[PDB]
């Protein structure tokens, strides 16, 4: 299940990347 | 002399609707009526 | 009294209590 | 210019012509009552009261007339099948003629009330404008209604003065119109307890009279009067429609589920009877008894009354019919001539095989012969390339006990399969499908037709209650 | 309808519920399948010379 | 299917039709 | 108005009073009691016919005719 | 209100809802009702 | 307060930061404990067919159902 | 704190949250 | 008060409170609509979540059993119960919730509470409309849905053996109910259903055509691409051109509505009429009075073997549906059909 | 002659549609 | 021979006699 | 009401696809999906099982 576990880890990091960019940009008054 | 006396009113569209309905209903039940 | 009749009479009392509770509820809310 | 669907609204505020228009409807209804009855009497065959009952002849109003007592006819014949020694003025034809004459009288009365609509009675004394005291009108009508209800139950039904009501044995093998005695007990509420009718009508009648006095004496509450628009004729119309549609459902259910008020020998057997093998269990029961007594199979089956066997037939089942399958039950299966007798299907092993009867829900059911255990031992296979229960390989022979084929044994595969197909439809009776040129399809009994028509009217009248009731509640908005 | 024209039939949950030992617990879907079988064995009574109706 | 069947269809396609025509003619008049 | 017929005069008083109402709910409370009682009665007869309210006396069967 | 971007709240809650539906489809091919 | 205002009140979130989790956990425990099978008499994946009956149960007695269904369920 | 609006909100939400937890556990039961 | 001034009563108090501006209109009808609807829908959820028909239909119908949203369903009680109302205190469950659920009591609970809920909902429509002082056309229109429910979930089941032959509350359950009617009642051939289908298809056409026409004949009351922005909730002038619409349909279809009132009245009449027609047809099926087949063609096909029509072909299909589902669909019948007796076509 | 009856009904319905489109009341109203 | 039930049931499995006392 | 915990994150009971059956002097592994049958096609039938759907797929043990 190590493969499945690290698979979910990858899914979390990748899925969180898009919101991460928005949150950061919004926080620093970026052009969003 | 009844003041309640009134008159029925049938317009062209109303006449068409009625005739269309009576014909469509016949076309639908005619088959069953002749079984 | 047939067991059915006994249960039926009991259900009637339950229905009255359920209805009575609704009346008490609306009475209280209307009062306040 | 009133729209076509608002032409009869002209008399809404004309009490004088409202009676007239109502008199017309009453006349039409009275005329149809006697007219339909006269037609049925002209097309009714009283020769065979066993294999050709009224319900088989498709009679509808005749059952109702017989239910309240009418049994003889000026034709010198009784619904019982015996000669009408003295049919009297109340012969089927007499009662019909009476309704027709009543219709005519009502028509003339309607004409007068229409012409002389302006009667001071309708006008209110305080203002002079036409006004009806709906509160009191209901009370007086209710009081009169109660009188008739009590009188019918305490006289016509009881028999003290009225002729009586039709009462029959549980298997409708023997029944007629005999005075009944009010049960006045818990059993009185049993739908199959005839006595209940007299007790209920007497009880409901006396109460109605008392209730009528109350509405006549006590005036309506101010809050209730306005809240229920007790000053609007449409108000009573909406509430009255609610009452008629409610009764229609009750009347229909009474006919479909069956009751002491719906004799099976006057309206035909109920579908549930077949579903539960009511008549079938009786036939087998008495047969077993005769066998227990020591009589031969032929003797026992010979004892079975053809009328009882006739009841045990999928054809007489009311549910076994079609919406457009118009006509009397006799048409579509032929006029029952006689009973071929009980068919006994036995395999070569000697094991008795029972043909599974066709469930009502099934228009076509596969022929299957099962042992007492309930294991299929023979059947007519749709595929005969390699059958394992073929009537031939199982070697099934049908022997008829009692009836026309009494003592007749058949081993011909085709002959056995033919009787097997009939057996699945219940008792095997001979039918003459030539006189009426039957189509070979089953028809519904008057019982089923009555239930269908009244249920339909009831469902529609529900919309009528909502419509007229909505108009009364939103009269201000609907005003125009 | 167009997708089903390419043999993409609707959800098939026949014998989807199974007990511990493997016995199939029938469902409403299975009952619908029973009817579908009846219509299938009847349609084109003489227009099938092979079992599978791939056509 | 019998004379009655055709008679029923005939009346259903005649009685209502005529009634409607009369009303329209009256109103048109 | 007019057409004062003897029958009309005889039944005149019956419709003479109208719109007369009793102040307050009047007998509305008493009516409500009756409505509830009759509702219970209907439930009993329905349950008996539905065989839900099984009673030793009633047989609820065509055998009741026997 | 405040110190809470409602747009983020929706994005998070929405992500959780998608996850719950995913578990349902997972259960469709696993354990009971998996045809195996 | 508009739903949006409440859906922004961090206090509301704190108020439901424990109750909502507990409500879900309870639901999981309910089924995991097996209470659901007992509460609704829903047959467990290992008790659908008894040693006596290896076929689906058919209740035939309406007024004798209570005992019948219990026997069919193998108690 | 317990208005009709509040009662309605918790009349469905609270039951739903529990039901969702139960359904999730059901997704991990093995025959 | 009451065009006479009367003393206020507790009723007046309860009345004002129930009929009081509130997040949702409680009113007096709500006292029936809110409770019954909650129990009905709630029971359906509880049933589909953890309730089995293993003892009623011998089928797994619960998410706990492993069923999905489509398969899960609240099945009807066993045919043995017949038309028994099956109360929890009834002579069957005898006050046993577990057994009451195993006996299929929840189905009756949901149906009964749901039925009164619909009554309460229609009453709410009249109540709200009366307060708004508007004709209750919406309530009159809600009669069609109620009629369908009563005829399909009450009249039919009562006309048949028991509640067992009634629509079970489930997606797949409704599907098997639909297939059963075709195989046994030939519902499709029934003329009343035909009129009902016409109404539903006709109403859908009216809804789509009306929205398209209005949204395509809209006047330019704005200076932006988004036309939705160019509208005032309290505007008096019509947002679209009835004239332009009339000419378009007068030339494209040959006929076109000229009265907005008549158009909308027609939009509500078509659907309501159709539902009521189908309801009458279901009433006939309850008594098994169905237009199963035309005897004229049946006799011709029997005498003339070659003669064949799509009607005869459909009859054969119905024969298969009944024979290849009766064994399970109707377990009470306990029908064991040897495979040889079942009707099967060449090959297949 | 049932087919003749059916053909008459079908023809009659079409005829009504015809006049309903070409012999309809002039749409003076919008 | 066969009992009335041993006859009614095979003929009609839904017969009251066969559908009653089954417990 | 035996308090048997649900088999959450548990192990499958039987995936062999065959359920071991024992009869009178005869034993065999019946297919799991196959259900008991009540039709005595031939004389001396002791065990009779058939597939859940297609009845053509059936098994009979005659002694
Ligand atoms: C005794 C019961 C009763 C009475 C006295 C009335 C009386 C009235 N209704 Mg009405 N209605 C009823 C029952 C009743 N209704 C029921 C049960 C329903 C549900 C279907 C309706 C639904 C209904 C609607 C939708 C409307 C009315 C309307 C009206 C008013 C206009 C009548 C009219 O259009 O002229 C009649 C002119 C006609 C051309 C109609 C006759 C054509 C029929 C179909 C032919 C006769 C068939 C047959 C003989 C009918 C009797 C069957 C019976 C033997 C079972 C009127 C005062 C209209 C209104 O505006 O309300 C104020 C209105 O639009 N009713
Ligand atoms: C709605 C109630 C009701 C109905 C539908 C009938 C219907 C009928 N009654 Mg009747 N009856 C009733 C109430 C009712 N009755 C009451 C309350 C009494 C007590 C006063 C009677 C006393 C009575 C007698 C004595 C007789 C009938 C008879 C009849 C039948 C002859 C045809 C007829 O029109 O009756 C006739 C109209 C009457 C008012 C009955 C008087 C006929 C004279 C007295 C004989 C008929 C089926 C006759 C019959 O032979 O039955 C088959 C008959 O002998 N009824
Ligand atoms: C000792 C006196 C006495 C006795 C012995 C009886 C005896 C009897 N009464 Mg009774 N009664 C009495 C006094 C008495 N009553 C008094 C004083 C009153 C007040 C005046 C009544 C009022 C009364 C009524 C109103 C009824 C009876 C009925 C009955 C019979 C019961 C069978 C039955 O319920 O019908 C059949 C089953 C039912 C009626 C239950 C179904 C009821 C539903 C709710 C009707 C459907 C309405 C709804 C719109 C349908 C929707 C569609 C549907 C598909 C769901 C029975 C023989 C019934 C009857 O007349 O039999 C036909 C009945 O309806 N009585
Ligand atoms: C609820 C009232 C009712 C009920 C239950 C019955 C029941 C019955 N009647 Mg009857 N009848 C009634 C009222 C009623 N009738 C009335 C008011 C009249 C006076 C016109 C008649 C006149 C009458 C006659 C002359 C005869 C019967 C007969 C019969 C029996 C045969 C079955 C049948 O009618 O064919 C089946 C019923 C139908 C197929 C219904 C038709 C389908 C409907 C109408 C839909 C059609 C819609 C469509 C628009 C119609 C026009 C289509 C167009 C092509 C023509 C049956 C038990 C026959 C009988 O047994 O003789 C004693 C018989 O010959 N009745
Ligand atoms: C599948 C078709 C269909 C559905 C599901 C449906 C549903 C609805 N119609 C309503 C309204 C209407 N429908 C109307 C005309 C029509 N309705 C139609 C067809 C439908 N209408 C058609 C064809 C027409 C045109 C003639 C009108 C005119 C109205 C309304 O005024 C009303 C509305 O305002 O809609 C927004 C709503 C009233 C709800 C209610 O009573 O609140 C209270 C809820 C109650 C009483 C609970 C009911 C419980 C039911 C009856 C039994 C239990 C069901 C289970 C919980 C689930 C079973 C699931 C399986 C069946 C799969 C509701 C959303
Ligand atoms: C040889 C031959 C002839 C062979 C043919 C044989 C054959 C195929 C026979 C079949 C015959 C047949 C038709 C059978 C069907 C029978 C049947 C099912 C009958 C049902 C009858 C009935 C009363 C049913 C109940 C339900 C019901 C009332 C349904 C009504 C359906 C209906 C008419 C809906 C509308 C249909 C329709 C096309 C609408 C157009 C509307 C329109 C003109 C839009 C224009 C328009 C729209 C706007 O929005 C605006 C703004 C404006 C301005 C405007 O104008
Ligand atoms: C409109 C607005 C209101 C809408 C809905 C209101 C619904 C209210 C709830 C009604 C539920 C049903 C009540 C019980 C009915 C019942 O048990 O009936 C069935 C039972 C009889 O029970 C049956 O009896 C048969 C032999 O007579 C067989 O033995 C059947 O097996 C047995 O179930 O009779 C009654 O208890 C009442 C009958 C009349 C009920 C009113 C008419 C219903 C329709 C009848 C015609 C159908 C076709
Ligand atoms: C217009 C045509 C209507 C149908 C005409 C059928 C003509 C015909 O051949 O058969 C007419 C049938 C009789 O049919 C004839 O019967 C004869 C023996 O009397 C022979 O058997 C003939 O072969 C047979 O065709 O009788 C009728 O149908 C007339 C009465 C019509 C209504 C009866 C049933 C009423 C049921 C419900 C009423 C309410 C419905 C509310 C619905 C919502
Ligand atoms: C209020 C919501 C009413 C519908 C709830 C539907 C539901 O709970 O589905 C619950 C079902 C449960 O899904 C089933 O769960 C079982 C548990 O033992 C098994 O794992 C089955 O294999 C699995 O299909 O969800 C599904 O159908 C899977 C897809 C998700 C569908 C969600 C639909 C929600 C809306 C409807
Ligand atoms: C004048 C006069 C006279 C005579 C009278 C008469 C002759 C009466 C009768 C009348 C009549 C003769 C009546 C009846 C009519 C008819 C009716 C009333 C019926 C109708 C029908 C209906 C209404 C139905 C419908 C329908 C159809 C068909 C389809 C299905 C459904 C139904 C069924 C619904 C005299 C001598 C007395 C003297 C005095 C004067
Ligand atoms: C019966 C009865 C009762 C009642 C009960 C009730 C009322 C219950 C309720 C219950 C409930 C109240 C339940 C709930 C349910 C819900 C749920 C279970 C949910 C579901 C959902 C889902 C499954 C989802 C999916 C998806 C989508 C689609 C969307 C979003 C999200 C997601 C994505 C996930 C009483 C008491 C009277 C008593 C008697 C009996
Ligand atoms: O053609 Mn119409 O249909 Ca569709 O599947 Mn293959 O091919 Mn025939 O078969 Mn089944
Ligand atoms: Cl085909
Ligand atoms: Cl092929």
């Amino acid at each position: 299940n190590i493969e499945l576990a690290l698979t979910l880890v990858s899914l979390v990091l990748v899925v969180s990347a898009g919101p991460l960019v928005v949150v950061l940009l919004s926080a620093r008054g970026g052009n969003l | 002399p009844n003041p309640n006396k009134q008159v029925v009113e049938l317009n062209r569209t109303s006449l068409y609707w009625g005739l269309l309905l009576i014909f469509v209903l016949a076309v639908l039940f005619s088959s069953y009526i002749f079984n | 009294v047939t067991p059915s009749l006994k249960n039926f009479l009991g259900s009637l009392i339950a229905g009255a209590t359920v209805l009575g509770g609704i009346a008490l509820a609306i009475t209280a809310v209307s009062k306040f | 210019g009133l729209p076509w669907y608002r032409v009869h609204t002209v008399v809404i505020n004309d009490p004088g012509r409202l009676i007239s228009v109502h008199l017309m409807h009453t006349a039409l209804v009275s005329g149809w009552a006697g007219s339909m009855a006269l037609f049925e009497i002209s097309v009714f065959d009283p020769s065979d009261p066993v294999l050709n009952p009224m319900w088989r002849q498709g009679m509808f109003v005749l059952p109702f007339m017989t239910r309240l007592g009418i049994t003889q006819s000026w034709g010198g014949w009784t619904i019982s099948g015996e000669t009408a020694t003295n049919p009297g003025i109340w012969s089927y034809e007499g009662v019909a003629a009476a309704h027709i004459i009543l219709s005519g009288a009502l028509f003339l009365a309607s004409v007068w009330h229409w012409t002389y609509w302006d009667l001071e009675l309708f006008r209110d004394p305080r203002t002079g404008k036409t006004a009806l005291d709906l509160p009191k009108i209901f009370g007086i009508h209710l009081f009169l209604s109660g009188l008739l209800c009590f009188g019918f139950g305490a006289f016509h039904v009881t028999g003290v003065f009225g002729p009586g009501i039709w009462v029959s044995d549980p298997y409708g093998l023997t029944g007629r119109v005999q005075p009944v005695a009010p049960s006045w007990g818990a059993d009185g509420f049993d739908p199959y307890n005839p006595g209940g009718i007299a007790s209920h009508h007497i009880a409901a009648g006396i109460l109605g009279v008392l209730a009528g006095l109350f509405h006549l004496c006590v005036r309506p509450s101010i809050r209730l009067y306005f809240g229920l628009s007790m000053g609007s004729i449409e108000t009573v119309l909406s509430s009255s429609i609610a009452a008629v549609f409610w009764a229609a459902f009750v009347v229909a259910g009474t006919m479909w589920y069956g009751s002491a008020a719906t004799p099976i020998e006057l309206f035909g057997p109920t579908r549930y009877q077949w579903d539960q093998g009511f008549f079938q269990q009786e036939i087998q029961k008495r047969v077993q008894a005769s066998l227990a007594e020591g009589a031969s199979l032929s003797d026992a089956w010979s004892r079975i009354p053809e009328k009882l066997a006739f009841y045990d037939y999928i054809g007489n089942n009311p549910a076994k019919g079609g919406l457009f399958r118009t006509g009397a039950m006799n048409s579509g299966d032929g006029i029952a001539v006689g009973w071929l007798g009980h068919a006994s299907f036995k395999d070569q092993e000697g094991r008795e095989l029972f043909v599974r009867r066709m469930p009502t829900f099934f228009e076509t059911f596969p022929v299957l012969l099962l042992d007492k255990d309930g294991i299929v031992r023979a059947d007519v296979p749709f595929r005969k390339a390699e059958s394992k229960y073929s009537i031939e390989q199982v070697g099934v022979s049908v022997t008829f006990y009692g009836g026309e084929l009494d003592g007749l044994t058949f081993t011909d595969p085709a002959t056995v399969k033919k009787y097997a197909r009939k057996a699945q439809l219940g008792e095997i009776f001979e039918f003459d499908r030539s006189t009426l040129q039957s189509d070979g399809v089953f028809r519904s009994s008057p019982r089923g037709w009555f239930t269908f028509g009244h249920v339909c009217f009831a469902l529609l009248f529900f919309f009528g209650h909502i419509w007229h009731g909505a108009r009364t509640i939103f009269r201000d908005v609907f005003a125009g | 309808l167009s997708t089903m024209a390419f043999n993409l039939n609707g959800f098939n949950f026949n014998q989807s519920v199974v007990d511990s030992q493997g016995r199939v617990l029938n469902t409403w879907a299975d009952i619908i399948n029973r009817a579908n079988l009846g219509m299938e064995v009847m349609h084109e009574r003489n227009a099938h010379n092979f079992p599978l109706d791939l056509a | 299917v019998n004379i009655y069947g055709l008679t029923a269809t005939a009346l259903f396609i005649i009685i209502p039709t005529s009634f409607l025509l009369i009303l329209y003619v009256k109103t048109a008049s | 108005p007019g057409l004062v017929t003897p029958l009309g005069t005889l039944l005149r008083p019956l419709n003479s009073e109208a719109g007369k109402v009793l102040p307050g709910w009047g007998t509305t409370v008493l009516m409500a009691v009756f409505i509830l009682l009759f509702a219970a009665f209907l439930l009993i007869i329905l349950e008996i016919y539905n065989s839900s309210l099984i009673l030793d006396d009633v047989s609820m069967s065509w055998e009741t005719l026997a | 209100t405040g110190r809470i971007p409602l747009w983020l709240v929706g994005t998070v809650v929405g992500t959780l809802a998608i996850g719950l539906l995913a578990v349902f489809f997972y259960g469709s091919y696993v354990g009971l009702g998996s045809s195996l | 307060r508009p739903f949006s205002d409440i859906l922004t009140s961090i206090r509301y979130w704190v108020i439901h930061s424990i109750t909502v989790p507990a409500l879900f956990i309870a639901g999981w425990l309910f089924v995991s404990t097996g209470l659901a099978y007992d509460v609704f008499g829903t047959p467990r994946p290992n008790e659908y067919f008894t040693e006596d009956r290896q076929e689906a149960p058919l209740i035939t007695d309406r007024f004798n159902a209570l005992e019948q269904v219990k026997k069919l369920s193998g108690n | 704190i317990f208005t009709v609006r509040w009662l309605a909100i918790h009349g469905i939400a609270v039951p739903t949250i529990f039901f969702l937890g139960a359904i999730t556990a059901m997704q991990f039961i093995q025959r | 008060i009451g065009t006479y001034q009367e003393k206020r009563t507790w009723f007046d108090d309860a009345d004002d409170w129930l009929r009081q501006d509130r997040f949702v209109f409680v009113g007096w009808s709500g006292l029936l609509l809110f409770p019954c609807a909650y129990f009905a829908l709630g029971g359906w959820l509880t049933g589909t979540t953890f309730v089995t028909s293993w003892y009623t239909h011998g089928l797994a119908t619960s998410y706990l059993e492993g069923c999905n949203f489509l398969t899960a369903a609240v099945s009807t009680p066993a045919n043995s119960m017949a038309h028994s109302l099956l109360f929890v205190w009834g002579p069957e469950a005898q006050g046993d919730f577990t057994r009451w659920c195993q006996l299929g009591g929840l189905w009756a609970f949901v149906a009964l509470h749901g039925a009164f809920g619909l009554i309460g909902f229609m009453l709410r429509q009249f109540e709200i409309a009366r307060s708004v002082n508007l004709r209750p056309y919406n309530a009159i229109a809600f009669s069609a849905p109620i009629a369908v429910f009563v005829s399909v979930f009450l009249i039919y089941p009562l006309g048949q053996s028991g509640w067992f032959f009634a629509p079970s509350f489930g997606v797949a359950a409704i599907f098997r109910f639909i297939l059963f009617f075709q195989g046994f009642h030939n519902w499709t051939l029934n003329p009343f259903h035909m009129m009902g289908v016409a109404g539903v298809l006709g109403a859908a056409l009216l809804c789509a055509i009306h929205g398209a026409t209005v949204e395509n004949t809209l006047f330019e009351d704005g200076d932006g691409a988004n036309t939705f922005r160019a509208f005032n909730p309290t505007q008096a002038e019509e947002t679209y051109s009835m004239v332009t619409a009339n000419r378009f349909w007068s030339q494209i279809f040959g006929v076109a509505f000229s009265n907005k009132r008549w158009l909308h009245f027609f939009m509500l009449l078509v659907p309501v009429t159709g539902l009521w027609m189908s309801a009458i047809g279901v009433v006939g099926l309850a008594l098994n009075l169905r237009a199963y087949d035309f005897v004229s063609q049946e006799i011709r096909a029997a005498e003339d073997p070659e003669f064949e029509t799509f009607y005869t072909k459909n009859i054969l299909l119905n024969e298969g549906i009944r024979a290849w589902m009766a064994a399970q669909d109707q377990p009470h019948e306990r029908l064991v059909f040897p495979e040889e007796v079942l009707p099967r076509g060449n090959a297949l | 002659m049932e087919a003749l009856v059916y053909t008459f009904l079908l023809v009659g319905t079409l005829g009504i549609i015809f006049f309903s489109i070409f012999f309809r009341d002039p749409p003076r109203m919008i | 021979v066969t009992l009335a039930l041993d006859k009614d049931d095979p003929a009609k499995e839904d017969s009251v006699k066969g559908l009653r006392k089954d417990i | 009401a035996y308090g048997d915990s649900a088999n959450v994150f548990g192990k499958v009971t039987n995936k062999s696809g065959f359920v071991p059956y024992a009869g009178d002097g005869f034993a065999l592994l019946l297919p799991a999906k196959w259900n008991p049958s009540k039709e005595n096609d031939f004389p001396g039938v002791i065990l009779r099982y058939e597939d859940n759907f297609d009845a053509v797929n059936n098994l009979v043990v005659i002694a």
